[PDB]
RNA sequence: GUGAUCGGGUAGGCGGGCGUGCCGAUGGGGCGGAAGCCGGGCCGUGAGGUCCGGUGGACCCGUCGGUAUUGCGGAUCCUGCC
RNA sequence: CUUGGAUCACGGGGCAGGGAGUUCACCCGAGCGGCGAGGUUAAGGGGGUCAACCCCGAAGCCGCAGGGAAACCGACAGGUCC
C-alpha cells in the first residue's frame, strides 16, 4: 500500500529532529505532497512529524488525476499521454494502477520529480492546525478520506 | 668566441691556489669544446 | 584569495588550444594537462632527470606540465616534452641521443596522445 | 604582475576597520602587555601561549667552545664526486699517473671523505680519513684508497 | 628573416640575416616590470617639514566648561592648537623622505624584456597599432647602411627621412603635441611631447647632433638600450631605424 | 551570425589584404573561426588555403564581435611573415 | 515583437521605480542640495530594518532587461561624437551620434554635414 | 542546461564596480567661448554619468598603465559666516 | 554603548571649508615572474647624450647532511605492496 503525506505546518518554533526529519521525506515547504510505501521505516518517520503533516491510503482514480495536473518532470515540464505511451507502454491510468498496486514505481519514469507543489485547499481547511483529525481538527491520520482533501487541493 | 664559465671551480677550488687551475681549465676546455 | 591564472598569454592560449585539442580528438589527457598547467604558480610541477630515468623505459614518451631540471644522470633515450627546460637538462637529455621538444609539436606528433606518461 | 589595492579603501565607511566593538583597539592592556610580557617566570597570561608553542624558550641548557679553537672540516660525497668529475678533470683535481686515474682531495681542501651514493668509474683516493661504507664503495667500484 | 639594407636615397643594395633575437616571444608582462622599475630608478624623495605644526603651546581646559578638551593657546584669541584635526595643526600621516620608492629588478628578466621588446620593433601590427604612421614605409624592420652615422646637419637629416617614409612619423609628433591640463604648468613640465622614431647606432660620429632637435627624434647606441626607448609608456612597438654595424654587434651581444 | 565589412586595407611591402569587420550575433554565443573563415570566403571570394583569421573578439555587455584578417597573395609570402602557431589554429 | 515587449516593461518599471534618497533628505538643507544615496547604517534604523511605512532601499531586482538595458527611448544606443572620424565607424542601423557639449559651432556645423549625408541620427 | 532541495541579516570574512589629485604613453576638445556656478531632460539597482538653456571669460577631458595628505552628519571636533 | 532606545539614558541651532590604519626594521603566509643544485649582489669602479641608461664587482647571505650540551660521528637518488 501506498500512503500520500502532505505538509500542513512551518517549522519555525519546532525542534530539529522534525525539520531534519521532514527534509528527508522531502517536505520542505507547505503544500506538498509526497508518495511512500508502508514500511516500518517510514511509519516511524510518519510518527515522529506525526503534528506537523496530514497522511493516508491514496487510490488510484487520485494518483491518475494528480499525474495529469500537477506531475512534473526535469525541466518543470508536464507530463503526457504521449511521453508515458513512449516511454512504457500503458497510459496514466494504468501506470496508477500499477503504482498502486505494486509492480510498478513512480521514479521507473525516468526525469519523473518525486514531489507534487499543491495550491491550498478549496473552501478551507474545515479543521484546526493545532489539533488532530480524530477530535475535529485537520492533523494526522485520515483514511481513504486524504482523497477529499487531495481534490479540494488538486 | 665562447663563454667559459670558471666560477664554478673558483667556488671549489681552495683559496690561494685558484688561478692556476684557472688557467689549466680555461685550457682544458678551449681544447676539448673547441 | 581570488586565484588568477598566468599573466603569460602564451600559456593562456596552450591551455585553451588543449581543451579544444581534447574536444576535437575525444581524449582526456589534454583536459587534464590544461588543468595541471591552471595550477598555482607556487605549486607548479618541477621534475630532475633522475625521476624521468628512474620512471621510464628506453623509447618511451614522457609529458611534464612543468619544468625540468638538470640533475642525475639519463642512461637511454626518451622524448621528453615540457614547457620549461634547463640549460644543463637539455644537454643531459640530447646527450643520450633523446630528443627534447615542446608540447604543441607533441600535439602535433601525436594527436591522440596514446602511451604517453604523465609525471609530476 | 598582480598589483592589488589596500583593503583601507575598501574599509573606508566601516565605522571599525574590522576590529569589533569601538573599545576593542586601544593601547597595551588591549595586547595583555608590550612585547613577551606575560609568558611565565613571573605572570601567567600568555602561559598557555608559551606551553603549547614556546617550549625551551625560558632556561638555558649546555655550554659553547670558542671559535678561537672551533674548527668546521670540509667534507665531500661520492655522489659529488662523480657528478663533477669532468670539471676535477679539467682542473687539476683528477690527472694522471701510470694506467691510473688519481683523485687528490688534499687540492680541493676537504678533510673527509662520506659514504653517500655510487661510485661508478674506478680511482685512487689520496686523502687523510675515509669513511668505511665509501671504503667498500670504492673498492667495489674497482679502486683504492692511500691515506695521506 | 631575411632583410635588405638601404641607402641614404632609400634604394635596397645589400641583404642580411636577421639574428635570433628578433624570433624571440612576446612578453608584455615583462616589458611592462621593467619600465615600471625605471620609472621608480629616477624619483626625488619628497617629505615635509618634520616639526611643522608641533610649534604652539597649548594647555587644555578639562571637564567642566561647556566646551571640549582641545589643547588651546593662552592668549587674546585662545585658538586651538597642535592637534591633526586642529586648523593650523600637524598633519596626521604626512608624506616622509625615510619612504623606499626605489624597485629592484634582476639581470636575466631585465634582459629577457630588452630583447622581447626588440623583436616586438620588427613586427609591423604592433607598430602601426601603438599608433604610428607607416603608410609610406620602406621594409619595417629598416636597416640603413653606416654611411649615416656621419650626418651632422639637420636639413640633411630631413631628406634622408624624407626619403625612408618616416618624415609622417615625425609631422606627427609634432602635431600631436599640447598644453597639460592641471597644475604640473606651474612646476615646469608644461608641452607633454608625443614620441618618434628611434636610431640605433654602432657609433656616434655626428647623426646625434644632426637628428636631435627633431621632434620625436631619440639617437641611441645598441651597449646602451633600455626598455624605455623601446616601449614608452609600457606600449610595445616603436618605429625603429636600424644600422648594419648595430645588427653585427646584436648578433654578438644578444640583448 | 551575421557579417559586416567595416574596413578593407592594401599592403604591398607584404603583400596583403587587411579585413576589419563586425559580427551580430544575437541570441547565440561567439563564433567560430570555421564559421567566420566560410562566411568571409562566401561573401569576398578569397582563397580558403590562405585567409588566416588573427582576433574575433567580443566584449562587455553586448551582442556584436569583431574581427581581423588577412588574406594572402601567394603561400610564399604568407609563410614569410605568419608563424606557426597561427599557421596551425587554421585548417593548415 | 519582443523588443517592443521589453521596452514596455523597463518603461513601466522605471515610471514604478522610486527616487532613491538617504534618511532624511528633506529636513537639512545640507542633503536637499545634494541627494544622493546613502546605506542606512545605524543599530536602530527602520529604513534599514525595512519596516513598513518606510522609504525603500535600492535592490538588483530593480534592474531592466538585458537586451534593452543602456538604450535611449528612441530605441537606438548613443555614441558621444567629438568630430568627424569619430561620426564615421557609427552603425546609422542601430547607434545614433551624441555631440559632445564642449565642441564648438565651426565644427559641428561640419559634423552635422556629414551625419546629413551619412544618414545618421542625431539626438542634438 | 539544472536549481521543491539558491535570494533576511549585527560582529566578521570574501568578490566586483563609482568617484578625486599628480606621472609615463595614446586619441582629442577649446574666444565660433575651457574650468566652475544656477535651473532642468535622459541613461544607470546605485555609487554616478551625460545633454539643454543661462552666467562666465582661459584652460580641459576620454582610454591603457602607475602613484596618493584620495570620498564625512556626528568626535560637549577645529576655523569662518549667519 | 547596551539583554533591552520614541524614552523622564548620553551626543544633536544653521551653512561652507578642514578632519582619523601612516613609515621603517625583523618574522609568518599567499598571487604572480625569473634562474634553477644552485640563486643573488652590497658598498664601490668604468663608460655615456651624465640623479634616468649600459657594463663590471659573489665580499657576504640562503640552500645542497644530519644527530649531539660537547668532544665527536657521519645516511635509500629506489628493494616490496595498495
Amino acid at each position: 500500500a501506498k500512503l500520500a503525506l502532505i505538509r500542513l505546518r512551518s517549522g519555525i518554533r519546532a525542534r530539529g529532529e522534525v525539520r531534519d526529519t521532514l527534509a528527508m521525506l522531502r517536505l520542505h515547504r507547505i503544500n506538498h505532497l509526497v508518495i511512500v510505501d508502508d514500511t516500518p521505516s517510514y511509519r516511524g518517520m510518519i510518527q515522529k512529524v506525526k503534528d506537523y503533516i496530514t497522511w493516508g491510503e491514496i487510490d488510484k482514480e487520485t494518483l491518475a488525476k494528480l499525474l495529469r495536473k500537477r506531475g512534473r518532470l526535469i525541466g518543470n515540464k508536464p507530463i503526457t499521454d504521449e511521453y508515458v505511451k513512449e516511454k512504457l507502454g500503458m497510459t496514466i491510468e494504468e501506470f496508477a494502477e500499477k503504482v498502486v498496486n505494486g509492480e510498478m514505481k513512480l521514479r521507473d519514469l525516468p526525469n519523473i520529480k518525486p514531489v507534487f507543489r499543491l495550491h491550498p485547499p478549496r473552501g478551507g481547511l474545515k479543521g484546526s492546525k493545532k489539533r488532530s483529525f480524530k477530535e475535529g481538527g485537520a492533523l494526522g491520520y485520515r483514511g481513504e478520506k486524504i482523497n477529499e482533501l487531495i481534490e479540494r487541493m488538486l | 668566441a665562447a663563454a667559459a664559465a670558471a666560477a664554478a671551480a673558483a667556488a671549489a677550488a681552495a683559496a690561494a691556489a685558484a688561478a692556476a687551475a684557472a688557467a689549466a681549465a680555461a685550457a682544458a676546455a678551449a681544447a676539448a669544446a673547441a | 584569495v581570488k586565484r588568477t591564472g598566468p599573466t603569460d598569454i602564451n600559456l593562456r592560449r596552450l591551455i585553451r588550444t588543449l581543451r579544444k585539442k581534447s574536444n576535437e580528438e575525444g581524449v582526456k589527457i589534454w583536459k587534464d594537462i590544461a588543468w595541471r598547467l591552471e595550477r598555482p604558480r607556487r605549486q607548479r610541477a618541477e621534475v630532475n632527470i633522475s625521476k624521468i630515468n628512474r620512471y621510464t623505459k628506453e623509447g618511451d614518451v614522457v609529458i611534464v606540465p612543468g619544468s625540468v631540471l638538470g640533475a642525475g644522470r639519463l642512461e637511454h633515450k626518451v622524448v621528453v616534452a615540457a614547457w620549461k627546460f634547463s640549460e644543463a637538462a637539455r644537454r643531459k637529455i640530447i646527450e643520450a641521443g633523446g630528443e627534447a621538444i615542446s608540447i604543441e609539436e607533441l600535439m602535433e606528433r601525436n594527436p591522440k596522445g596514446s602511451g604517453v606518461i604523465i609525471m609530476e | 604582475m598582480i598589483r592589488r589595492r589596500k583593503k583601507v579603501r575598501k574599509l573606508r565607511g566601516s565605522h571599525t576597520h574590522g576590529w569589533g566593538c569601538k573599545k576593542k583597539h586601544r593601547g597595551g592592556g588591549s595586547k595583555g602587555g608590550r612585547g613577551m610580557a606575560g609568558t611565565g617566570k613571573r605572570k601567567d597570561q600568555k602561559w598557555t601561549w608559551t606551553i603549547k608553542y614556546a617550549p625551551d624558550r625560558l632556561g638555558k641548557r649546555g655550554f659553547h667552545r670558542p671559535k678561537a679553537v672551533q674548527y668546521i672540516p670540509k667534507v665531500i660525497n661520492l655522489n659529488d664526486i662523480d657528478e663533477n668529475f669532468e670539471l676535477f678533470k679539467d682542473a687539476g683535481i683528477i690527472y694522471e699517473e701510470d694506467g691510473k686515474l688519481v683523485f687528490d682531495a688534499t687540492a680541493l681542501g676537504v678533510d673527509k671523505i662520506l659514504g653517500t651514493g655510487k661510485l661508478t668509474r674506478a680511482l685512487v683516493v689520496k686523502a687523510y680519513y675515509v669513511t668505511p661504507k665509501a671504503e667498500e664503495k670504492i673498492k667495489a667500484a674497482g679502486g683504492e684508497v692511500l691515506l695521506a | 628573416m631575411k632583410v635588405k639594407v638601404f641607402n641614404l636615397e632609400g634604394e635596397p643594395v645589400e641583404e642580411i640575416e636577421l639574428p635570433k633575437v628578433f624570433s624571440t616571444p612576446f612578453r608584455p608582462d615583462l616589458i611592462r616590470r621593467a619600465v615600471i622599475a625605471s620609472w621608480t630608478h629616477r624619483i626625488q624623495p619628497q617629505g615635509r617639514d618634520p616639526q611643522a605644526g608641533k610649534r604652539r603651546v597649548t594647555e587644555n581646559i578639562g571637564k567642566g566648561h561647556g566646551m571640549a578638551r582641545v589643547e588651546r593657546i593662552k592668549t587674546s584669541p585662545r585658538f586651538a592648537a597642535f592637534v591633526p584635526f586642529a586648523v593650523g595643526g600637524r598633519r596626521t600621516h604626512p608624506p616622509k623622505v625615510e619612504k623606499i620608492i626605489w624597485e629592484d629588478i634582476n639581470k636575466k628578466e631585465r634582459r629577457l624584456a630588452i630583447m622581447s621588446a626588440i623583436a616586438a620593433t620588427a613586427n609591423y601590427d604592433l607598430v602601426r597599432a601603438r599608433g604610428h604612421v607607416v603608410d609610406n614605409v620602406v621594409q619595417i624592420p629598416l636597416v640603413v647602411t653606416d654611411d649615416l652615422q656621419k650626418v651632422f646637419k639637420t636639413a640633411q637629416t630631413r631628406e634622408i627621412f624624407k626619403k625612408l617614409g618616416v618624415w609622417d612619423d615625425i609631422e606627427r609628433a609634432k602635431k600631436n603635441t599640447k598644453i597639460r591640463a592641471g597644475k604640473g604648468k606651474m612646476r615646469g613640465r608644461r608641452y607633454k611631447k608625443a614620441k618618434g622614431p628611434l636610431i640605433v647606432v654602432a657609433k656616434n660620429e655626428g647623426i646625434v647632433q644632426g637628428a636631435r632637435n627633431h621632434p620625436g627624434v631619440d639617437v641611441v647606441t645598441v651597449d646602451n638600450l633600455g626598455v624605455e626607448y623601446l616601449a614608452p609608456g609600457t606600449h610595445p612597438g616603436r618605429l625603429t631605424i636600424w644600422t648594419k654595424g648595430a645588427i653585427e654587434r646584436l648578433r654578438e651581444i644578444y640583448g | 551570425m551575421e557579417i559586416k565589412v567595416t574596413e578593407i586595407r592594401e599592403n604591398k611591402l607584404l603583400g596583403r589584404k587587411e579585413i576589419y569587420f563586425d559580427v551580430l550575433h544575437e541570441g547565440e554565443p561567439t563564433p567560430s573561426r570555421e564559421a567566420v573563415k566560410g562566411k568571409l570566403v562566401a561573401m569576398l571570394d578569397l582563397d580558403p588555403n590562405t585567409t588566416v583569421i588573427q582576433y574575433i573578439r567580443s566584449y562587455f555587455g553586448s551582442n556584436v564581435s569583431k574581427g581581423y584578417a588577412k588574406a594572402y597573395e601567394t603561400r610564399e609570402r604568407m609563410l614569410y611573415i605568419e608563424p606557426e602557431y597561427i599557421l596551425v589554429r587554421d585548417g593548415l | 515583437n519582443e523588443k517592443a515587449r521589453l521596452l514596455r516593461i523597463r518603461a513601466k518599471l522605471k515610471r514604478k521605480k522610486p527616487r532613491f534618497l538617504r534618511q532624511e533628505w528633506w529636513r537639512y538643507p545640507k542633503f536637499k542640495n545634494d541627494p544622493k544615496w546613502r546605506r542606512p547604517k545605524g543599530i536602530d534604523s527602520k529604513m534599514r530594518l525595512k519596516k513598513k511605512g518606510k522609504p525603500r532601499s535600492p535592490s538588483i531586482g530593480w534592474s531592466s532587461p538585458k537586451a534593452v538595458r543602456g538604450l535611449h527611448p528612441s530605441g537606438y544606443e548613443e555614441v558621444l561624437v567629438h568630430n568627424v572620424k569619430e561620426l564615421e565607424a557609427i552603425d546609422p542601423t542601430r547607434q545614433a551620434a551624441r555631440i559632445a557639449g564642449t565642441v564648438g559651432a565651426r565644427k559641428r556645423e561640419m559634423i552635422l554635414a556629414r551625419a546629413k549625408e551619412l544618414g545618421v541620427k542625431v539626438l542634438n
